[PDB]
C-alpha cells in the first residue's frame, strides 16, 4: 500500500509524460504503482489537475528480477 | 493550515544551520523555501522537499518528512544571511511560514566609515539647512550616534534610521540634523559621533571651511 | 527570461480602490497559474489570491475575501487584482508570482516573483522630495532627498549608467511623518571636472520625479 506522498514523488518523476494513458509502472522487479489522469479530466489543462480529485493509480507487478 | 518556523537560527561561518518548519504531517505535503535579502524579491532555494533550482549554491539542501520541513545549509557564508521562508498547499490555499531569520555570527568586526556633509548651498538659500551624517561598512550592526553644537550635546532635531545590512554584510545607517541657516553659520562647528564597540568616530564640519 | 513586472501601487484612502497590474513575458503565461503575495513592511510574506491559466478557478485568503477580486487577460499576457475597501493594515508591499509547479501532485511554488509594488493606505496625502546635491569635497558626492511621503523613492546615477560605488541609503522616518533619504556615489577625484553626475530621483507616489546635477564647491 503506497502512501500518497510516495505517489505523488512519482507524478513528479514522469511529470513530463504524465497523460490520461497508464504509465509505465513504476518499477521494473516487484510491486510498483501505474498512474494516470482520470480519462473524465482528459480536458483540463495541466494546472487545473488535482491528485485527489483527477489522479488515478493501479498496482503493476513486473517479472523482470 | 498553520506552518511554524523558529525567528531565528544563527550559525558560525563555515558550519552548519538547520532551520525548521513544522506543521501537522507536513511531511505528507510539498514544501518549499525562499530565500528574501533586505529590500529584494523572495528567490525559491528548495522546491518540492529536496529540489534545488539551478543556480542556486550547493550548499542548500531540504528534506520533508513527519511533522518538519527542514531547510539545511552546510558550510554557511556570510552571504547566506537572509530571512528564510518555508511554504506549503492545503486545499488550494498557499501558506508561509512565518520566517526565519538567519545570523552568521562571528564575522570579521569593522569599524564605521563616517561621512558628514555640510548643508549646501541651494538649501541653505532655501532657509533651511540639514547636516547628513552617513555611516557605512561597520560591523557588528549596533551604533550610537550623537551630534554636538560646537562641543554642546545636541537635544533636538535630530534623526537617526535604525542599521541595515549591506551588500557586503556589513551595515550601513544614517543620521540627519535640522537646524537654521543662522545657527549653522553662528556655530564655530557641528560634530556627528558614532560609537561603535566602544570606540567613537567623530567627524565635524564648519561654515567658515569648505 | 522570464519576468514579471507590478505597476498600480502607491498612496490609497482608507475605503478607498485599486487596481494592481503585472506584466508576464518570457514564458507562455495563458498556460500558468498567477498568484498574488503581499508582505506588510519588516513583516512576512502573506498569499492574497490564485487564479487558473483558464480563469477557472480561483482562490482568496480569508484575509481579503470579499473586497479583492483577481483577474487575468491572456491576450495582455497581464494579471490583475482590484482591491477594494482598503484598511490600513492592507498597507503592504504586493509581489506577482508564477506557479510552475506540478498541480496534479498537489506540487506547487512560486517561481519567479516580481519586483513588487508597494501600496500605502493612509489618510494623509501625498508630498513630492526636496532634493538638495551633497558637493564632493576617490571622492564622495551625492543627493539629499528630503521629506516625502509616502514610500517609495527610487536614486539612479546618470540615468543607470553609473552603478559602481552607488550607496543609496533607507530612508529616516521623521517626527513630521515624512520620510527622507540620501545617495552618495565614491567616484575618481580626477572625474570631478571631466564627468557629469546628476542624481535621478524618482517618487511614483507624487508622480515627481527630480534630476539633480552635483556639482564641485
Amino acid at each position: 500500500e503506497p502512501s500518497d506522498k510516495h505517489i505523488k514523488e512519482y507524478l513528479n518523476k514522469i511529470q513530463n509524460s504524465l497523460s490520461t494513458e497508464w504509465s509505465p509502472c513504476s518499477v521494473t522487479c516487484g510491486n510498483g504503482i501505474q498512474v494516470r489522469i482520470k480519462p473524465g479530466s482528459a480536458n483540463k489543462p495541466k494546472d487545473e489537475l488535482d491528485y485527489a480529485n483527477d489522479i488515478e493509480k493501479k498496482i503493476c507487478k513486473m517479472e523482470k528480477c | 493550515y498553520e506552518l511554524t518556523q523558529p525567528p531565528s537560527v544563527s550559525v558560525s561561518p563555515g558550519q552548519t544551520a538547520s532551520i525548521t518548519c513544522s506543521g501537522d504531517k507536513l511531511g505528507d505535503k510539498y514544501a518549499c523555501w525562499y530565500q528574501q535579502k533586505p529590500g529584494q524579491s523572495p528567490v525559491v532555494v528548495i522546491y518540492q522537499d529536496t529540489k534545488r533550482p539551478s543556480g542556486i549554491p550547493e550548499r542548500f539542501s531540504g528534506s520533508n518528512s513527519g511533522n518538519t520541513a527542514t531547510l539545511t545549509i552546510s558550510g554557511t557564508q556570510a552571504m547566506d544571511e537572509a530571512d528564510y521562508y518555508c511554504q506549503a498547499w492545503d486545499s488550494s490555499t498557499v501558506v508561509f511560514g512565518g520566517g526565519t531569520k538567519l545570523t552568521v555570527l562571528g564575522q570579521p568586526k569593522a569599524a564605521p566609515s563616517v561621512t558628514l556633509f555640510p548643508p549646501s548651498s541651494e538649501e541653505l538659500q532655501a532657509n533651511k539647512a540639514t547636516l547628513v551624517c552617513l555611516i557605512s561598512d561597520f560591523y557588528p550592526g549596533a551604533v550610537t550616534v550623537a551630534w554636538k553644537a560646537d562641543s554642546s550635546p545636541v537635544k533636538a532635531g535630530v534623526e537617526t534610521t535604525t542599521p541595515s545590512k549591506q551588500s557586503n554584510n556589513k551595515y550601513a545607517a544614517s543620521s540627519y540634523l535640522s537646524l537654521t541657516p543662522e545657527q549653522w553659520k553662528s556655530h564655530r562647528s557641528y560634530s556627528c559621533q558614532v560609537t561603535h564597540e566602544g570606540s567613537t568616530v567623530e567627524k565635524t564640519v564648519a561654515p567658515t571651511e569648505c | 527570461e522570464v519576468q514579471l513586472q507590478e505597476s498600480g501601487g502607491g498612496l490609497v484612502k482608507p475605503g478607498g480602490s485599486l487596481r494592481l497590474s503585472c506584466a508576464a513575458s518570457g514564458f507562455t503565461f495563458s498556460s500558468y497559474s498567477m498568484n498574488w503575495v503581499r508582505q506588510a513592511p519588516g513583516k512576512g510574506l502573506e498569499w492574497v489570491s490564485s487564479i487558473t491559466s483558464s480563469s477557472s478557478y480561483i482562490y482568496y485568503a480569508d484575509s481579503v475575501k470579499g473586497r479583492f477580486t483577481i483577474s487575468r487577460d491572456n491576450a495582455k499576457n497581464s494579471l490583475y487584482l482590484q482591491m477594494n475597501s482598503l484598511r490600513a493594515e492592507d498597507t503592504a508591499v504586493y509581489y506577482c508570482a508564477r506557479d510552475p509547479g506540478i498541480a496534479a501532485a498537489d506540487n506547487h511554488w512560486f517561481d519567479p516573483w516580481g519586483q513588487g509594488t508597494l501600496v500605502t493606505v493612509s489618510s494623509a496625502s501625498t508630498k513630492g522630495p526636496s532634493v538638495f546635491p551633497l558637493a564632493p569635497s576617490t571622492a564622495a558626492l551625492g543627493c539629499l532627498v528630503k521629506d516625502y511621503f509616502p514610500e517609495p523613492v527610487t536614486v539612479s546615477w546618470n540615468s543607470g549608467a553609473l552603478t559602481s560605488g552607488v550607496h543609496t541609503f533607507p530612508a529616516v522616518l521623521q517626527s513630521s511623518g515624512l520620510y527622507s533619504l540620501s545617495s552618495v556615489v565614491t567616484v575618481p577625484s580626477s572625474s570631478l571636472g571631466t564627468q557629469t553626475y546628476i542624481c535621478n530621483v524618482n517618487h511614483k507616489p507624487s508622480n515627481t520625479k527630480v534630476d539633480k546635477r552635483v556639482e564641485p564647491k
